């Protein structure tokens, strides 16, 4: 979604605060909407 | 004097064909579209390729669309 | 390969003029032009640049122009030190920056 | 010459250990059942291009292909990449070595390394500078042309040489068939067994019946109907309209 | 061989090193105080003896005091689109320092060329040492120079009476790369001793993680150092040590 | 301040070749095409090659193309013309032309227009 | 969600428009992505 | 394939001498005492 890498312990023990900031928000970012979407379709799979 | 403008074929494309162990043979079909530009059929579905038109009716094994579906048949 | 006179008279004050003919090809077709005054035992300093523009330095009293193959440069108000040589020259389309058979200027 | 390719051009597209699994890829491939150039030595190596990587298959019985060539000119004026085997040492160079009109072998140095009945597969290919090769050797019973199955190649060579090159040649042992094709940026499906071995392969850039195996991501389509992304046709030419604008400029 | 060599190169000619199989401490290149500028952009220079990367390749150069701010990603210029480009991507680092007491005549060191002529813009990390005379005008220069042929290369001035922007600079660049190959070159990292059976903090070639390492029966290619699952995590690991 | 110092007098039988150096200071030394200018004493001044210490480009007079050979060092900064096969009316006193402007008037017609400092003096007497 | 403060009107008198904006389009980016959570959990509650 | 706002003509008759005189920063009689052109011209001219 925009980081350098799927994995969090590159950017944590290569890049520093000031842009490993910005790529966990990316990141997150990305998670969290997949989240939604699968929590949705769990919702309403349930719901049938 | 005055042009009408209309998007040229496009439209969302498919292929059918029944499991693996059964046969190799597969067909092709443009939905939405007149296959002009590109053993064909033309329905109001589209075009499919790969199949052949049976005037004779059977039960319906992997719908197609429009009432029209095909099958493996000798 | 140039042809400007090899010896020119004046009078202080007066306007003189020295030319030197070209070829079509040379003169003719650039304005690429160049004069030179020289002393004697000295090393030749350039007057006029570009057909009509004057270096840094030099007196307004040298004034260039061209027409068609031959260049003129034109000293108004003639001094005892404008005595010197002048050589012109123009570009020949290959090597390079030489010039006339240079004009001895005398001040009677 | 020309024959096909059945299910050549395979080999492990990276180092990472899999085991039973179907992962799909794209990656420089040589294209299945495609039109590859063929050779023979009986009683002839010409220059062919190196534009995108190059896949070569050796059917051999007394070693006779024993050299090869990478490079641009080949005339000793740039650098060319030589790899030589001498049926006991292997010999790699990059140096720029005075080659003749036509070299064989009978019966400005940057690297220097020294260490049918035989089907040996090779890939040769340049990824940011860096001269990948892969080979897999087998025994094999055919001496008309290639036989048909499927095995990949194992990473074995990784140069770090930043050598352009465009073109490559053979080098022979005068006192041999061989096949040449290239390679296209093409998805393939893998299969990695228990054993972590490419068993299968999957083109879908051939039929629409691998393109609904990359679809579902599996070897084994049920009876069904499916498809991926449209097919839309492109605009043969551009059409410029632009008024006939009367009012000229009094320049005249 | 680079910060304490007697000689450099051109500007266009840059010295290409490529290193495989050391250690680097980093630590000289802190407490120096004699580097006027120190850019690291795809690593902080702070965390670099704790990570690993593939390869590295150090390239060293001598330019003008003006052209120092020109290596940079998506940084144009006449040294940046003509004698070196740097990718916009670019995973590693720059120094640079001022030598005008040693590469610098009496008279004025000419030695040193740049290209200020080229119809391209220069790729990423590419090296061009094409001495064409370049082709200003629409004539063509058939090997002869003068109007509209000029020569690709010029030559710098460095005379020790020029200001702090036309004065001579050393600058190098460190690129690293790493790949699916056995990680090279990088910090000492004494290794520590081996634990089994123990829920631990592991570190393997830069991939730090926690987790518990068992004995395994999984046979790994010769090439295949790192093992990833579905979800793009390790689940296998060769001990950088023994096999 | 552009300081130009030409090699001292020389004396020369025809046919021989000579050569005149020429050291230039004071000033961006690589920067220029040098030209060598020559005069036969009271008579017209006549121009021979030019030199660029930058990439050893040159250019010859062809009536000077193929007797004469300029050559340069940049590193102390000094230009040479030789001219072998030398004769009667090679009698002649010889300088270099340090140019206007610098070569980085991309179009600036550099170096087709001038020589600002002039050298002091060569002075070549080929006499048997 | 990233911003210096949960508050609209301090961002505003505190911060020019060149980073105000920013912050304004993460508030906003934040709040619309709760505001979809929470009108997908009242669709399925209405339809339950 | 650029068009401007305006455009000046400016039409004269001179000598044959003075066809040099006509560019940015010439000295002469006519380009000092009857027709001067800017250092900065943005045009052309054309002669016959
Ligand atoms: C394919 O396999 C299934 C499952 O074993 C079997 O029922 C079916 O008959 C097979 N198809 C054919 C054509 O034999
Ligand atoms: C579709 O194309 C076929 C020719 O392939 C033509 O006969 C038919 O009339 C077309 N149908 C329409 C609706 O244009
Ligand atoms: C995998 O490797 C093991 C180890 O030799 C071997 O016994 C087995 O036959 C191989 N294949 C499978 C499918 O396990």
């Amino acid at each position: 979604f925009g980081a350098i890498s799927s994995v969090l312990n590159d950017i944590l023990s290569r890049l520093d605060p000031p842009e490993a900031e910005v790529q966990i928000d990316r990141l997150i970012t990305g998670r969290l909407q997949s989240l939604q979407t699968y929590v949705t379709q769990q919702l309403i799979r349930a719901a049938e | 004097e005055i042009l009408d403008i209309t998007p040229c074929s496009f439209g969302g494309v498919s292929v059918i064909t029944p499991g693996t162990n059964t046969s190799n043979q597969v067909a092709v079909l443009y939905q939405d579209v007149n296959c002009t530009e590109v053993n064909v059929f033309q329905t109001r579905a589209g075009c499919l390729i790969g199949a052949e038109h049976v005037n004779n009716s059977y039960e319906c094994d992997i719908p197609i669309g429009a009432g029209i579906c095909a099958s493996y048949q000798t | 390969a140039l042809t400007q006179p090899a010896s020119v008279s004046g009078s202080p004050g007066q306007s003189i003029t020295i030319s030197c003919t070209g070829t079509s090809s040379d003169v003719g077709s650039y304005n690429l032009v160049s004069w030179y005054q020289q002393h004697p035992g000295k090393a030749p300093k350039l007057m006029i640049y570009e057909g009509s523009k004057r270096p840094s330095g030099v007196s307004n009293r040298f004034s260039g122009s061209k027409s068609g193959n031959t260049a003129s440069l034109t000293i108004s108000g003639l001094q005892a030190e404008d005595e010197a040589d002048y050589y012109c020259c123009s570009y020949a389309g290959s090597s390079t920056l030489v010039f006339g058979g240079g004009t001895k200027l005398t001040v009677l | 010459a020309y024959t096909n390719s059945f299910t050549r051009g395979v080999y492990y597209p990276d180092k990472v250990f899999r085991s039973s699994v179907l992962h799909s890829t794209q990656d420089l491939f040589l294209p299945f059942f495609s039109n590859v150039t063929w050779f023979h030595a009986i009683h002839d190596n010409p220059v062919l291009p190196f534009n995108d990587g190059v896949y070569f298959a050796s059917t051999e019985k007394s070693n006779i292909i024993r050299g090869w060539i990478f490079g641009t000119t080949l005339d000793s004026k740039t650098q060319s990449l030589l790899i030589v085997n001498n049926a006991t040492n292997v010999v790699i160079k990059v140096c720029e070595f005075q080659f003749c009109n036509d070299p064989f072998l009978g019966v400005n140095c940057t690297f220097e390394y020294v260490s049918f009945k035989n089907l040996r597969e090779f890939v040769f290919k340049n990824i940011d500078g860096y001269f990948k090769i892969y080979s897999k050797h087998t025994p094999i019973n055919l001496v008309r042309d290639l036989p048909q199955g499927f095995s990949a190649l194992e990473p074995l060579v990784d140069l770090p040489i930043g050598i352009n090159i465009t073109r490559f040649q053979t080098l022979l042992a005068l006192h041999a068939a061989y096949y040449v094709g290239y390679l296209q940026p093409r998805t393939f499906l893998l299969k990695y067994n228990e054993n972590g071995t490419i068993t299968d392969a999957v083109d879908c850039a051939l039929d629409p019946l691998s393109e609904t195996k990359c679809t579902l991501k599996s070897f084994t389509v049920e009876k069904g109907i499916y498809q991926t992304s449209n097919f839309r046709v492109q605009p043969t030419e551009s059409i410029v309209r632009f008024p006939n604008i009367t009012n000229l400029c009094p320049f005249g | 061989e680079v910060f304490n060599a007697t000689r450099f190169a051109s500007v266009y000619a840059w010295n290409r090193k490529r290193i495989s199989n050391c250690v680097a401490d980093y630590s000289v290149l802190y407490n120096s105080a004699s580097f006027s500028t120190f850019k690291c952009y795809g690593v902080s220079p702070t965390k670099l003896n704790d990570l690993c990367f593939t390869n590295v390749y150090a390239d060293s150069f001598v330019i003008r005091g003006d052209e120092v701010r020109q290596i940079a990603p998506g940084q144009t210029g006449k040294i940046a689109d003509y004698n070196y480009k740097l990718p916009d991507d670019f995973t590693g680092c720059v120094i640079a320092w001022n030598s005008n007491n040693l590469d610098s005549k009496v008279g004025g060191n000419y030695n040193y060329l740049y290209r200020l002529f080229r119809k391209s813009n220069l790729k990423p990390f590419e090296r061009d040492i094409s001495t064409e005379i370049y082709q200003a005008g629409s004539t063509p220069c058939n090997g002869v120079e003068g109007f509209n042929c000029y020569f690709p290369l010029q030559s710098y001035g460095f005379q020790p009476t020029n200001g702090v922007g036309y004065q001579p600079y050393r600058v190098v660049v460190l690129s690293f790369e790493l790949l699916h190959a056995p990680a090279t070159v990088c910090g000492p990292k004494k290794s520590t001793n081996l634990v089994k059976n123990k829920c631990v903090n592991f570190n393997f070639n830069g991939l730090t993680g926690t987790g518990v390492l068992t004995e395994s029966n999984k046979k790994f290619l010769p090439f295949q150092q790192f093992g990833r699952d579905i979800a793009d995590t390790t689940d296998a690991v060769r001990d950088p040590q023994t096999l | 301040q552009v300081q130009l110092v030409q090699s001292g007098a020389e004396v020369k039988k025809p046919g021989a070749s000579v050569k005149v150096s020429c050291k230039a200071s004071g000033y961006t030394f690589t920067g220029y095409y040098m030209h060598w200018v020559r005069q036969a004493p009271g008579q017209g001044l006549e121009w021979m090659g030019w030199i660029s210490p930058v990439s050893g480009g040159t250019n010859y007079a062809q009536k000077f193309q193929g007797r004469v050979t300029m050559t340069r060092d940049t590193s102390i900064s000094t230009a040479y013309m030789e001219l072998s096969r030398l004769r009667s009316d090679d009698t002649a006193v010889y300088y270099c032309a340090r140019a206007p402007l610098f070569p980085t008037g991309v179009l600036a017609g550099d170096y087709y227009y001038y020589g600002m400092d002039v050298w002091g003096q060569g002075t070549t007497v080929t006499v048997s």
